[PDB]
């Protein structure tokens, strides 16, 4: 349901796109969030599920209400951060539109292409999972034969009696149980191997994308990227003007965060 | 192999002897006689009764309680009936039903801040184990209830173990966070003093050289099948089992006094042939049927004598 | 109430008599004797054997098959052993495990276009029922297998019924669609000719006046508990049950020949007191234990005679 | 994963927003869909689940492959219809933007307000479910007392033995089973009542929104709504110009379909 509010806020931002009648642009977002909270006041549907990390902190004596408010305000600041990010994205959109009717434009296009490429490669990593799908196919024949053996043993046990020949019935039941336990162990081993492979490939992807990001920063740390008049976004201008008095290293994380958010919650 | 229970007596490394078996079998008398036989070789024997009917009280015609009390007529034997054991073993029925490896800890913590009924079970079991280990008994003979199995309960807190390991891992991170944003100790404390005894008893349970299980059945398809299922479930949990005792055997004399004695003897002969064919790697202890007038300590002594050496008319 | 099975014989409206009960009880002999007793009053009796060991073949020392065959020594009795019944009753084990009301039809159709193993079961069962109803037997005595319960199977195709009702509802819409975009008949056909017999037999099963269940047990806690669970499960399915027969009773003579006879008599007396206290609304038929040398037709006749009128030395 | 393609197509459309260099605007969408299909060719992840309506049609002898192609092409035309809808939405956006730097504008705003109001009322119908939440609270006391009785019976049965007093144990087990069956019947009755109430309120909502829609048509059937030059969208202009040679009754269903799609798949 949170994405419903995100979409409503995004359509509101796109309605206020490139609108300079009101100087207080981030405040416009503040009342957007206020309206969202007012609408959520009778529509506060949420799902809380038990996790593992919270167990240790609960055992540390922290009050449960304190932990609940911590997590829900953490969520709240998460979506307000994403919403401010898309707000800045729409302001950039206004900027190149007024430019249409300029190294900033090429820088914007290049950083956009880089972030979309990283994100699509991350999302097609499951398509890159063929290198382990081949091992799955290799083990498939073993699994098939050793389940055919299960079926043969089960039908043979169904053939034999149970009253006057309990010895053979019990021995065959023992064999069936042992082979099914072996099947479960093999399945769990396959699952663990796949999970470990996914984890290691994911951390490799994270390190390579971090290297690409830092290379992009070293390339464009001394180059202006997103130039806006100061008094337009002056409440937070000093924060966004991290490198060389321009919207740089905050813009990059805005782009990557909003793209990851949309392609994840999508 | 051997038709007697001498392997249990001669194994002086035993410290946890369980006596299981469902049905109408008089397994309490068999286990009490086993404890009586053990009292002749060890320095101290304890008899724990987890059954709700308090059968060992009637077996020794005495009244027992939740503390170890000397039984009359013996100097080494002690007896104890713990209804709290079954009371706290009924509670983890949900864990027994699921028997998972990831979500059972989630359920335990959920009930912990919702009703707190499971850590109380852990405390009760740890208290019983601490009393047993502090009185320093050579052997403890458990009379497991005919319904349920509390033996697997010790394999559950491994989720608690690695959760506490993660707690230690995040210990160096919670304190700086606590300083940044600013009872706690009693919970981690009671966990810390209730874990080691649980681990000692669980490690002793999985050791075949200091934990054994005797399955008690009778010469019949239903009891035989129930004990076969029990043995399979016990082996699935990696728990030693080497002896089964069959009760209510007739053993008619060659005088051929009653037709019905030989009919029942034929039925039991079929069932014992099936058992011996299935259990060539077990100790089959054949215990006959005692008179109705022989009840109490006399029957306990008779069963102990027949457990020590095989009975054959 | 009454210690005999005369209520079954005097109820001439019966058409489906089931004889159930798990364990080592010789229920096949009891059911065969019941069929023999029924043959004296009805015009034709059939004995269906769903057990895999073919016990009625040994009871009558004859060889039977999947078709109704005359048994020697009788003019009305017929016998039939159907291993296909158990073969097709093992298959719906998944449906028995789930026992749902919405998704079981989804599973059945999924296996239908994946492996087609369930509608084949329906055809086999419908064929057996059609043969039974076409030979026009007055009563049919089922020897249900000690493991499993195929009686509930008839309550499953109700999902098939309202699915076919939805099929009839969309019949007026598929044809215009078919004309717009442009074997089909054999599937709906075989469904249409296999549904009515299933419905007739299912409606007869739920009618208490033409379907009864006799539970066969012995004087013991395990068998008593199994039959109590069976009776509760049967009543949960709205299926009539009015008689239980206890086997392997000793009934010692006042001569007091054997101590073990009185010990077993005391045990069985306790169990029968529990049963009669629990089953004041049932017919408790006490059947004694017959000689080992008395095996075959003689024991069947003896059991029939003791079923007609109570036995007391 | 389908919403990923929808978002990619939407961002492509918004990249081609108000771009009149190429006359073949719907074709631009045609190659957009072609690129989507080409990218999905090695990325055709989908989940097929067994339903009830397909059972009757499978029993009608229609080949399984025919049914699969029917359903998947039905899906495909569904998303291409939604994508053409958002394409027309972006063209409208271009139109009022060029108007910014006009009864069509008020008509657009009014139909938008009507469709958003209908959709938000439909989505807050669960908040309107208080009229049956009160009945749930009314039955809650009965449920609580009759589960407390279950707990009392269960603990009393746990107290009693089973070996020497099997009669009382079996009687109490029978009572517990009967009361639990009554609990299940009451729960199923509550579920059926709630489902029937939801169904009837939903059909009432559908009929009232249909009445509002047809009233809107009767109000604006003879009034132009969305005016575009013909040669811009001339491949499909004759279809969209349903009333009085203007984008009317197709525009309304575009708006309602896209809004329902976003607020449903959201
Ligand atoms: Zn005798």
């Amino acid at each position: 349901f949170r994405l419903v509010g995100c979409a409503l806020l995004a359509l509101g931002v796109r309605a206020f796109v490139c609108k300079y009648l009101s100087i207080f642009a981030p405040f416009l977002t503040l009342q957007l969030a206020y309206m969202g909270l007012y609408k959520y006041f009778p529509k506060s549907e949420k799902k809380i599920k038990t996790t593992v990390l919270t167990a240790a902190l609960l055992l540390s004596g922290i009050p449960a209400e304190v932990i609940n408010r911590s997590m829900d305000t953490y969520s709240k600041m998460g979506e307000v951060f994403t919403d401010l990010c898309v707000y800045f994205f729409t302001f950039i959109f206004c900027h190149e539109l007024l430019d249409y009717w300029a190294a900033d434009h090429w820088a914007w296009l290049l950083v956009l292409s880089f972030v979309f490429g990283c994100n699509v490669l991350r999302i097609l990593l499951p398509s890159f999972s063929s290198f382990m799908s081949r091992v799955l196919q290799k083990d498939a024949e073993q699994e098939s034969q050793m389940r055919a053996e299960i079926q043969d043993m089960k039908q043979e046990l169904s053939t034999v009696n149970m009253m006057d020949e309990f010895a053979r019935y019990a021995r065959l039941e023992r064999k069936i149980n042992k082979m099914t336990d072996k099947l479960k162990t093999h399945v769990k081993a396959r699952t663990a191997q796949l999970a470990k492979i996914k984890w290691v490939i994911s951390v490799a992807f994270y390190v390579l994308q971090a290297a690409l990001m830092i290379s992009l920063i070293w390339k464009y740390y001394s180059v202006p990227v997103a130039v806006v008049p100061s008094k337009w976004i002056t409440p937070l201008d000093r924060l966004v003007a991290f490198p060389t008095r321009v919207a740089g290293g905050v813009g990059i994380t805005c782009w990557i965060l909003v793209c990851n958010k949309v392609v994840a919650i999508v | 192999l051997e038709p007697t229970l001498s392997n249990i007596i001669e194994q002086r490394s035993l410290k946890w002897i369980f006596v299981g078996g469902k049905g109408g079998v008089g397994k309490t008398t068999c286990s009490c006689s086993l404890a009586v036989q053990l009292s002749k070789g060890r320095e101290s024997v304890l008899i724990i009764s987890t059954d709700p009917a308090h059968n060992i009280s009637d077996a020794f015609d005495q009244k027992f309680s939740k503390v170890p009390t000397k039984v009359k007529g013996y100097d080494n034997l002690f007896a104890m009936e713990i209804d709290p054991s079954l009371g706290v073993a009924e509670l983890p029925d949900e864990f027994f039903e699921e028997d998972n490896m990831l979500s059972m800890g989630k359920k335990m913590m959920q009930e912990a801040m919702s009703a707190f009924p499971g850590i109380d079970e852990a405390m009760s079991y740890a208290e019983v184990m601490r009393l047993v280990k502090g009185m320093n008994f050579s052997v403890v003979v458990f009379d497991t209830a005919p319904t349920g199995h509390t033996l697997r309960l010790l394999n559950f807190p491994t989720i608690v173990e690695r959760g506490l390991g993660r707690l230690m891992q995040i210990k160096n991170q919670i304190s700086p966070f606590i300083s940044q944003m600013c009872n706690a100790d009693q919970l981690a404390s009671k966990l810390e003093e209730t874990l080691p005894v649980i681990r000692s008893v669980s490690e002793q349970f999985k050791d075949p050289e200091q934990t054994t299980f005797i399955c008690v059945c009778i010469a019949e398809f239903l009891s035989l099948y129930e004990t076969e299922r029990l043995i399979q479930e016990l082996a699935k949990c990696k728990i030693d089992t080497h002896n089964i005792i069959v009760n209510q055997l007739v053993f008619p004399d060659p005088e051929k006094p009653c037709k019905m004695c030989e009919a029942r003897h034929k039925i039991q002969a079929k069932y014992l042939d099936q058992m011996e064919d299935l259990y060539e790697d077990f100790h089959i202890v054949k215990l006959p049927l005692l008179p109705h007038e022989v009840r109490g300590a006399d029957k306990v002594n008779t069963f102990s004598a027949l457990l020590l050496e095989p009975y054959k008319p």
